[PDB]
């Protein structure tokens, strides 16, 4: 009878149940029309034409959605979803008419005994053992700095960032250009995406490391690609997620996350403040950059008054906070009187989501 | 001082006892700089001590997933294959009849050949001084052989050794009875170099970190050649994936059934300790999965098991803020394994190692033979995930 647990990733879909500490399934947010979903889809990449149904955090195709529901229950988890609740994430912002189509297809098309939605970054925070704090959560397509109080995310203090992993990875595909180096096709950004994440790192102080980077090979690594050519990486390494800071490397006129993190901060009331900005939380995969909370602590200080005290919390397994979030908050017996049952539905409609 | 998280108490080692391991202290070092190198806790199940030397000779291949035939681990053909699967390890003779269809059914089908058994004076030595294996030689009257007998705990058996010269090498070939008459001793051999092959190294579990999960960790069923090309792309392929879809034999040989049941982590991970051994061309030592994935699992034969870990563990507050190190909880040795020495002791290992963010593959078969099932998802949660939800139920009020 366990509670199932699905994080509906821009880029990956995390699924398990509720009362484990991890996913049992991590696969991504594609769909290759002829359908294949996830693995299958990538791997039968030359006969494809994929698909995001996911694009920025938000579900943009529900018949696509509907197959990557499906293949979760039926393919990577093996159980009937009309005999298990099930807890479904959503992006901060989510349209009301958007977790009421994502209501109707749970009840209507996979016959749910219960569900409930659930704000991504709110799930982070309950996964570090907290119920106040702002999260910074940075995925595949989306970027957020959600502020909540006592279990609950505050609306109006919401930011959002169109830039996450998937940008950073075109543009470290963009500036390897200046090495000589090409990347253009799907398969070749999965490559540099690989790159990314093994040599890429956040600078504490940029300028002095591209100035290093400018009279040295100290910062230099070599990468071997799947044809066994050697290429070498040296300031693209932390160029790369500086992005995250400077959104106009790629042409956005945006506020790094370091500014939407106290602009969040700042639209909240005073008398959080302090709890807010102690208790700042990384999640997301574009969060695990080496150096990224030591270089927001020295920009939040920076911006901050002089005698607030700064916290940054990035767990390790912050790539996985959301759905540990759920997977805790779906297995609380009190929380077993808030799911929306099938009954509930019948009688009420997709409204009673809201 | 002790170890202290949740209902998991530890008291410090006190007194450390020394292991004999089978594994050369050189392959100990290996593996202690690709758990550093790939940010992994890699476990690897026994290897008999009398093995050691043949390993370090590094002159022979090792059994894989066509060899299920069981090593020796007494007598002359120590750390060998014997066709005749009575002169095997205890397991095997437990079961003679699957073992000795193991045996001959590997050599029939062309995976293995019947190969005799050929010791050096220097191997000879070994199990007569240094393990006590074997019994002081002694000419036997006619047969013109050394007389030498072996017990395998439940009876003695004669052995003789005869002097022959083989690629112009001075060796002692071994013989044994068989129906009163004299007969050469025949191992199991490898299908191309036709020498005796030894035990391999099997990975026990592999302990990944949690940031690092994702869809390569996925274990995936073994597919046939077919299968496989259907469902890739060829352009997508590296040249090393590329000539597993132009031979058929290339695939079978290095993928497929031969690995098991494996995730991409795992394949990838198994040629790093190969290449890192300098273990390539036939004489890998790293054939196949990891036991976390194998359904014919024996828990009792998975100890004394090496595990290998990131170097960070070794540090004062490696296990964590006021948690201590590894070699405080855990007998470590001079190269950095620390041996387990039982399954009470694995899933201790095994809930600091997930505590400290690293994460278990759980095999069902382990629970096997098990007082309680220790090795179950419930039973080993991360102390985090069960701390915030502790605390989380407390501030929301449920
Ligand atoms: N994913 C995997 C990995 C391994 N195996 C199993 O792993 C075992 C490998 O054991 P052996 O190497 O044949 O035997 P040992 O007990 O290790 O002894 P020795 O090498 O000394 O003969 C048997 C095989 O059924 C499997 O079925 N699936
Ligand atoms: C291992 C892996 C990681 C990932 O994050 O994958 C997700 C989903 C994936 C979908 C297409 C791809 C061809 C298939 C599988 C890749 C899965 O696209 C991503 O790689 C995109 C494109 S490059 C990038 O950084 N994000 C992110
Ligand atoms: N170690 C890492 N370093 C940098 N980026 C990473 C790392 N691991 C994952 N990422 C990136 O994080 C993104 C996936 O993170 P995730 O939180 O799962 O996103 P979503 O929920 O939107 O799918 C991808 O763009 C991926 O490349
Ligand atoms: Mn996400
Ligand atoms: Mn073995
Ligand atoms: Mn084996």
């Amino acid at each position: 009878t366990t509670a199932l647990v699905c994080d509906n990733g821009s880029g990956l879909v995390k699924a398990g149940f509720a009362g484990d500490d991890a996913p049992r399934a991590v696969f991504p947010s594609i769909v290759g029309r002829p359908s294949y979903v996830g693995d299958e889809a990538q791997s039968k990449r030359g006969i494809l034409t994929l698909k995001y149904p996911i694009e920025h955090g938000i579900i943009t195709n529900w018949d696509d959605m509907e197959k990557i529901w499906h293949h979760t229950f039926y393919n990577e988890l093996r159980v009937a979803p009309e005999e298990h609740p099930t807890l479904l994430t959503e992006a901060p912002l989510n349209p009301k008419a958007n977790r009421e189509k994502m209501t109707q297809i749970m009840f209507e098309t996979f016959n749910v005994p219960a569900m409930y939605v659930a704000i991504q970054a709110v799930l982070s925070l309950y996964a570090s053992g907290r119920t106040t704090g702002i999260v910074l959560d940075s995925g595949d397509g989306v970027t957020h700095n959600v502020p909540i109080y006592e279990g609950y995310a505050l609306p109006h203090a919401i930011m959002r960032l169109d830039l996450a992993g998937r940008d950073l990875t075109d543009y470290l595909m963009k500036i390897l250009t200046e090495r000589g180096y090409s990347f253009v096709t799907t398969a070749e950004r999965e490559i540099v995406r690989d790159i990314k994440e093994k040599l890429c790192y956040v600078a504490l102080d940029f300028e002095n490391e591209m100035a290093t980077a400018a009279s040295s090979s100290s910062l230099e690594k070599s990468y071997e690609l799947p044809d066994g050519q050697v290429i070498t990486i040296g300031n693209e390494r932390f160029r790369c997620p500086e992005t995250l800071f400077q959104p106009s490397f790629i042409g956005m006129e945006s506020a790094g996350i370091h500014e939407t993190t106290y602009n969040s901060i700042m639209k909240c009331d005073i008398d959080i403040r302090k709890d807010l900005y102690a208790n700042n939380v990384m999640s997301g995969g574009t969060t695990m950059y080496p150096g990224i909370a030591d270089r927001m602590q020295k920009e939040i200080t920076a911006l901050a008054p002089s005698t607030m005290k700064i916290k940054i919390i990035a767990p390790p397994e912050r790539k996985y906070s959301v759905w540990i979030g759920g997977s805790i908050l779906a297995s609380l017996s009190t929380f077993q009187q808030m799911w929306i049952t099938k009954q509930e539905y019948d009688e009420a409609g997709p409204s009673i989501v809201h | 001082k002790t170890y202290q998280s949740r209902d998991l108490v530890l008291e410090p080692i006190q007194h450390p006892k020394s292991i004999e391991l089978g594994m050369p202290e050189v392959d100990q070092s290996v593996l202690a700089e690709v758990a550093e190198r790939e940010n992994v806790i890699i476990g690897v199940r026994p290897v008999d001590e009398k093995s050691k030397s043949l390993i370090a000779s590094k002159m022979y291949s090792s059994k894989g997933l066509f060899v299920k035939a069981k090593s020796s681990d007494w007598g002359p053909m120590s750390g060998f294959i014997p066709v005749d699967q009575s002169f095997a390890k205890a397991s095997a003779r437990r079961d003679l009849e699957k073992f000795n269809e193991y045996a001959e059914q590997s050599i029939l089908s062309g995976n293995a050949v019947s190969a005799n058994l050929y010791l050096n004076q220097v191997r000879i030595e070994e199990l007569v001084s240094k393990y006590e294996s074997l019994t002081p030689l002694e000419l036997d009257v006619d047969s013109g052989m050394y007389k030498t007998t072996a017990t395998n705990g439940d009876q003695t058996i004669p052995f003789f050794l005869n002097k022959v010269t083989v690629d112009d090498k001075e060796l002692w070939q071994v013989h044994y009875l068989r129906e009163g008459e004299l007969a050469p001793f025949k191992v199991i051999g490898d299908p191309v170099s036709k020498q005796p092959m030894t035990a391999d190294y099997d990975l026990l579990t592999v302990m990944y970190t949690y940031g690092d999960l994702g869809p390569q960790d996925k274990v995936k069923q073994p597919l046939t050649w077919e299968q496989w090309k259907e469902s890739v792309t060829y352009e997508d392929l590296s040249p090393k994936y590329k000539a597993r879809y132009d031979n058929q034999a290339l695939y079978e040989k290095q993928d497929g059934a031969s690995l098991g049941m494996v995730s991409d982590r795992l394949k990838e991970l198994k040629d790093v300790i190969n290449t890192s051994l300098g273990r390539t061309d036939g004489l890998e030592m790293v054939h196949h999965g990891a036991d976390d994935a194998n359904p014919y699992a024996v828990m009792a034969d998975n100890f004394p098991a090496t595990f290998f870990v990131p170097k960070h563990f070794f540090d004062d507050d490696g296990l964590g803020e006021g948690k201590g190190s590894i070699q405080t909880y855990f007998n470590v040795n001079e190269q950095g394994a620390v041996v387990i020495q039982n399954p009470q002791e694995f899933s201790n290992f095994q809930q600091v190692a997930i505590n400290a963010s690293y994460r278990a593959s759980l095999n069902d078969k382990w629970n096997s033979g098990l007082d309680s099932p220790l090795f179950t998802t419930k039973r080993k949660l991360s102390h985090d995930y069960l701390d915030a939800r502790d605390e989380v139920a407390k501030k929301l009020g449920l």
